[PDB]
């Protein structure tokens, strides 16, 4: 099988920030820098 | 309010700045966003829909004398961008007859009547002594992001369908600057940007785009159920 | 069920590094442990998402 | 919280009054030439209570809908019956609860009007709502607080 | 926007669970006799919304709850015998 | 900038590149729905 | 692409406040339409409101007229809540005369009964005076665009007249939301519900129709030179 991400996959960084994908947003939404590039993941601060 | 002035700084078959010099206060984002959005999603283009490789029976294969491996190859073919010339056209097949000790290179594709590979270089395969390559890669026209596990292209047995990135539009940004034009010091200067793969043209895109907003706007037309509890 | 596989990382004909990477592992990118991806992130709430 | 937390700036204090410090107009002219920025305490008032006088919440928030104020700015505004000294966002919260409970007024008597809302006040609100209005509405109020909370957290960025 | 006026319902009964037991039994009789049982019929009947629109709400439970708060219905702890309450029910098109 | 509405989020946002991993557990391997199916000839409750 | 062109319902009140729902819609265009509209709605729908007031015997933005229970501000604010529309279609501005008798309640209708100008909301509280009641008024009404407050323009007419906040924007509140409706296998198609709030002057359906025309009008400018 070839898998790809999905709503309910678990992503974590090496600092121990775990969490599940709850929403894949189309590029139209998503915060973007003035130059045009959008970001790739929106990580809530309250978990800090 | 006067009339605004359309200034277009179109460079190549991709990248083009577009300006409207005096717009009413606030009207920058007003216009230059629904535009950016429609642009980022609904301008249609072209994508490699399915492949077929010589003595290859699935996605998780590996061709003798080919450094690459079918996944890495498929991943590369993904990035190929084809131009369509004939608007009668809907889909065709590029043919990769490739041989021996050489470095395959996308331009190496067979030349086709009304077809234009806009990204020569771009690695397809490294071939080493012996390596034979024969491929047949489909290219359909479509809109948006429609992936393999959805559409599945049945071009024959052991074909493999590939995920499709259809949008020609590459990046879109818009700058709402302060213009100097003999009214207030409170007027916007919308300069839309846009980026492509030489298939659709920044303006061509920008046009197609407003047309969409114009039609969707045209929907607020025939009011239905009213007569609320008063 | 992980699916571990090796990928070549050397050119047909070149002098070799007494023992430098000949081929990559499964979580390996150029002989550097690659256990995931790097990506652009925003640190803010979205909409309860 | 952020949406009901009245900004409090520093530059200025040689200002406000019972009896008008210089002229009411001239005081309002202090903020103009840098000198004494808006919602800053002096005596009986702030400049932000004079530069803005809204006749209906609508006016106030439409005023925030363009560049004018910030929500956590402190402005003279007549809500329901009375000139209030409050903030656009304090006003907003007030409506939110009122407007999503079917009685703008009965909210105005359940709410803790001039104070930031947080974990306890809101709990209290929810509870004390549960009391004079049955589940039915408390749930509505619940979802309403859920919506803004979220969307307001984002926009505040 | 939870349930059709649920607070007004609890008020009718002496114990929470009564409302639960009645709403059940009423839906139970409602279910058997292809809705030809209604006490609210006219334009009070509960409805759905589709790719068409305005088709009768299939949930018997819903019906009981709206039917119950029109007062029309009468529930009781022990008036009317069951063995004779079962047969007399087949009066206007039964199961 | 909010992609949804051309406006900004008032107050700057910290943004950057972050290493994140996709983990062992996937929604693909979790999650089932049963209505009726093979009941056991030993216990007589649903399994198998 | 599949599917079909959408349905536009509009459950309406009848003067102020309208609801509008453009139902089944491609994944995104809820905001792609609703947002730009909202903007224009609260910002470009041409209107008409009070702009400058002179009242006899003493001036300043803060004062108390003897014989009048209210104070200059509560008058000035009440004023702002006054709706009025222009009949003669090339009218640029007017002035309103108010003659206030003895012990009485002064409504908005106690103004000059001059035509070319119908007073939309004549049951307004304006002000109240006790016994020996002298209040004379001359308020400028003006055509404008958005919300242009007293601080910027500074409308001169006399020297004892004080300029007011100008709320010329018949929409006084706009709010929209974009939930998602099922459509066969698809559960996530957008459903846009716009909710307008106006005064007397302009109906919401009117507001919206104006607003759609405006953005439609602007998109045009994007045509090669």
């Amino acid at each position: 099988q070839k898998r790809k991400l999905q709503v309910g996959d678990k992503l974590a960084n090496r600092h121990g920030n775990k969490g599940v994908v709850a929403k894949i947003l189309p590029v139209e939404d998503m915060p973007h820098l003035p130059d045009g590039t959008p970001v790739d993941v929106i990580l809530n601060p309250l978990g800090v | 309010l006067k009339a605004p002035v359309f200034t277009a700084t179109t460079q190549g078959d991709h990248y083009g700045e577009f300006v409207l010099e005096p717009l009413e206060r606030g009207f920058g984002v007003t216009l230059g966003n629904p535009l950016r959005r429609i642009l980022l999603s609904s301008i249609p283009g072209t994508a490699v829909t399915s492949v077929y490789i010589e003595d290859v029976l699935h996605e998780f294969s590996t061709i003798p004398g080919v450094k690459e491996d079918v996944v890495e190859i498929i991943l590369n073919l993904k990035e190929l961008v084809v131009r369509f010339l004939d608007p009668k056209m809907a889909s065709t097949t590029l043919i990769l007859r490739a041989e021996g000790p050489k470095e395959v290179r996308a331009g190496d594709f067979t030349p086709s009547a009304d077809v234009e590979i806009m990204n020569p270089d771009l690695h397809i395969a490294t071939l080493e002594e012996g390596g034979k390559l024969y491929m047949e890669v489909r290219v359909d026209r479509g809109v948006g992001y429609v992936p393999a596990e959805r559409h599945g292209i049945k071009d024959r047995i052991n074909a493999i369908p590939v995920d499709a990135i259809f949008s020609p539009v590459r990046r879109v940004a818009f700058q709402v600057e302060d213009t100097r034009l003999g009214q207030r010091t409170d007027l916007d200067k919308l300069t839309l940007r846009i980026w492509t793969d030489g298939s659709v043209t920044p303006l061509e895109a920008l046009n197609q785009a407003v047309a969409i907003l114009k039609e969707h706007l045209n929907y607020f037309a025939n009011p239905e159920a009213s007569l609320l509890p008063t | 069920g992980t699916a571990f596989d090796q990928r070549p990382r050397v050119r047909v004909g070149q002098r070799v590094k007494k023992g430098d990477l000949l081929a990559d592992g499964p979580a390996s990118e150029e002989g550097f442990l690659a256990l995931g991806q790097n990506v652009l992130v925003a640190i803010m709430p979205f909409d309860g998402y | 919280y952020y949406i009901t937390q009245v900004r409090k700036e520093k530059k200025g204090a040689g200002m406000a009054f019972a009896t008008p410090e210089e002229a009411l107009a001239a005081y309002e002219r202090g903020e103009v030439a840098l000198n004494a920025p808006i919602v800053v305490a002096g005596r009986e008032t702030s400049v932000g209570r004079l530069k803005f006088v809204f006749a209906n919440p609508d006016e106030a928030l439409l005023a925030v809908a363009h560049g004018l104020l910030d929500l956590q700015d402190v402005v003279t505004v007549r809500y329901l019956g009375r000139r209030l000294e409050t903030s656009p966002g304090r006003i907003l919260f007030a409506r939110i609860v009122g407007e999503a409970v079917g009685d703008e007024k009965v909210a105005q008597e359940l709410i803790q009007m001039d104070v930031p809302q947080e974990k306890n006040s809101l709990k209290d609100l929810v509870y004390q709502a549960f009391l004079r209005l049955g589940m039915e509405k408390t749930a509505r109020l619940l979802d309403a607080l859920k919506y803004y909370g979220f969307t307001l957290s984002t926009t505040s960025g | 926007m939870a349930e059709p006026g649920i607070d007004k319902l609890f008020g009718m009964v002496d114990s929470k669970y009564r409302l639960t037991v009645v709403v059940a039994k009423r839906a139970q009789q409602l279910l058997r006799h292809r809705f030809k049982n209604t006490v609210l019929e006219p334009e009070e009947r509960p409805k759905m919304r589709t790719l068409e629109g305005l088709y009768d709400d299939p949930n018997a439970v819903t019906w009981a709850m709206k039917e119950l708060l029109t007062g029309r219905l009468f529930f009781g702890e022990n008036l009317v015998p069951e063995d004779r309450l079962q047969k007399e029910m087949e009066r206007l098109y039964p199961t | 900038y909010d992609g949804r509405t051309g406006e900004p989020f008032e107050g700057p946002i910290v943004v950057g590149q972050m290493f994140i991993m996709k983990l062992y557990h996937m929604v693909e391997d979790k999650m089932h729905a049963r209505s009726t199916g093979p009941y056991s000839l030993i216990t007589q409750q649903p399994l198998g």
